[PDB]
RNA sequence: AGCCAGGAUGUUGGCUUAGAAGCAGCCAUCAUUUAAAGAAAGCGUAAUAGCUCACUGGUCGAGUCGGCCUGCGCGGAAGAU
């Protein structure tokens, strides 16, 4: 969470598992699914929404250029 | 470790413990856990409380640098791993009980008790001690002998 | 392992033997400080 | 207190005072009061390791140079320009 | 007590005992039985105080039910609704800001006697200084 | 130097962090209990946990530690008939 450019918030330790609360930017999270399979055994669900705008880091930026 | 300056004080107050002391016993710490020290301390605690030590040493060259002054019976004591306990006040009490109650908790062995100086000799546990102030076993000595 | 010219010891358990000609580094804890060539 | 075991120079100029220097000796001289200089020469390992101390520059010290005590202050020092080691020295007579 | 096996302390809270975001399940759940900390801890609560800290061990092996342990406050923490500042810096410890109390300290740190080395209650009174220099804040002797 | 032991209590110091529990950072680095044991020299941890060190007690039984200056050597060092 933390590599793909991440913000965390909290973990509760909600009875089994441990919910693990995270702002996180999108162009960061795709195929997260995959990989976040790989790290837990398969055993990982996980969810997300729109949260936000905030400042691009540079490289991002002017990556971003149309 | 300190030069000579510092080995000198670890006897001339060790030794005015002897010198100024009551009674003395015996015990080989191989294991000794440090619940082991927390514990003993309450005792000396209770045994009044920084009136007591322990302070390993059983290098000859240290409590017996104290000894050929009083209790040259430890010459045989100090060799191998010792924890030399010493009594200032207090009867020439329970001391003696507990270290064999203590290290029969497994406690670590108890050099078999080597024993030491009150008389001049050796091993054998006595509760021969905090009667003291059992002299009340010499006031039920009264009326039951003026009665029956 | 590592070669280099200059070779000495990384972690507190990091040797240094010289076996042959040759100026070695053994470590019992971390294989990434091998070291030859010293 | 400093003892400085010292012998009168036989030899003086360039070309001595580096023999000596070869040989862990090093020259310096005695000056002061209304009498005439002395070229000294001293044993290098030793004013190294007792100039060591502070008090070597503030107490007044004592030079036997063939049997007489001269008791002086050390005056100035000439250390090598990049090594550990002692070139000369001034003594002022005290 | 003279042999350990197993110890988690999170401190708790006496008022009602039945978390869930803080603790909740993840105070029982290794063979430990979150129906009876409602059953015992609450009857070793009452006689003394609610709401405030609470470590704990607990007695579970893997025998399905236990038995319940106490424990004691933290002690630079007996410095806060014990003392005054509920923070300990605002300015980085590179200033020297907190505030102390020295009538408090020996009493306030006696409410902790019965978990502590020093003989001599003044000892472990000498034990609290560095417990409350911990910032810098200096006591008004 | 080996080998046996211990290597602890305030306490996760304080701050700061999602978490800094001896050990990412910042400031502090005291006080206990002691034979001795750093508010910690390194491994480790998501963080705790876990393994060591410093230090002291035991064993052993006479030498032993590491800087300064200097002589000679070692690596560093691959090329084409």
């Amino acid at each position: 969470l933390s590599r793909r450019r991440g913000m965390l918030k909290g973990q509760e330790s909600e009875v089994t598992g441990v919910k693990i609360h995270a702002e996180v930017p999108l162009s960061e999270m795709f195929g997260y699914a995959t990989q976040l399979r790989s790290l837990t055994k398969g055993r990982a669900s996980y969810t997300m929404e729109f949260l936000k705008y905030d400042e691009a880091p540079s490289n991002v930026a002017q990556a971003v250029i149309e | 470790m300190a030069l000579n300056l510092q080995d000198k004080q670890a006897i001339v107050a060790e030794v005015s413990e002897v010198a100024k002391g009551a009674l003395s016993a015996v015990v080989a710490d191989s294991r000794g856990v440090t619940v082991d020290k927390m514990t003993e301390l309450r005792k000396a605690g209770r045994e009044a409380g920084v009136y007591m030590r322990v302070v390993r040493n059983t290098l000859l060259r240290r409590a017996v640098e104290g000894t050929p002054f009083e209790c040259l019976k430890d010459a045989f004591v100090g060799p191998t791993l010792i924890a030399y306990s010493m009594e200032h006040p207090g009867a020439a009490a329970r001391l003696f009980k507990e270290f064999a109650k203590a290290n029969a908790k497994f406690e670590v062995k108890a050099a078999a008790f080597e024993g030491e100086l009150i008389p001049a000799s050796q091993i054998d546990r006595l509760a021969t001690l905090p009667t003291y102030e059992e002299a009340i076993a010499r006031l039920m000595a009264t009326m039951k002998e003026a009665s029956a | 392992m590592k070669v280099r010219a200059s070779v000495k010891k990384l972690c507190r358990n990091c040797k240094i033997v010289k076996r042959d000609g040759v100026i070695r580094v053994i470590c019992s804890a971390e294989p990434k400080h091998k070291q030859r060539q010293g | 207190m400093f003892t400085i075991n010292a012998e009168v120079r036989k030899e003086q100029g360039k070309g001595a005072s580096r023999r000596l220097r070869a040989a862990n000796k090093f020259p310096a001289i005695i000056y002061g009061g209304k009498e005439a200089p002395l070229a000294i020469e001293l044993d290098h390992d030793k004013v190294m390791n007792m100039q060591a101390k502070a008090e070597f520059y503030s107490e007044v010290l004592t030079i036997v140079v063939d049997g007489k005590e001269i008791k002086v202050k050390a005056q100035d020092v000439q250390r090598h320009p990049y090594k550990p080691k002692l070139q000369h020295i001034d003594f002022v007579r005290a | 007590a003279k042999k350990v096996q197993a110890y988690v302390k999170l401190q708790v809270a006496a008022g009602m005992a039945n978390p869930s975001p803080p603790v909740g399940p993840a105070l029982g759940q290794q063979g430990v039985n979150i129906m009876e900390f409602c059953k015992a801890f609450n009857a070793k609560t009452d006689s003394i105080e609610k709401g405030l800290p609470i470590p704990v061990v607990i007695t579970v092996y893997a025998d399905r039910s236990f038995t319940f342990v106490t424990k004691t406050p933290p002690a630079a923490v007996l410095l806060k609704k014990a003392a005054g500042i509920k923070s300990g810096s605002g300015k980085p410890n590179k200033d020297k800001v907190g505030k102390i109390s020295r009538a408090q300290l020996q009493e306030i740190a006696q409410t902790k006697a019965a978990d502590m080395t020093g003989a001599d209650i003044e000892a472990m009174t000498r034990s609290i200084e560095g417990t409350a220099r911990s910032m810098g804040l200096v006591v008004e002797d």
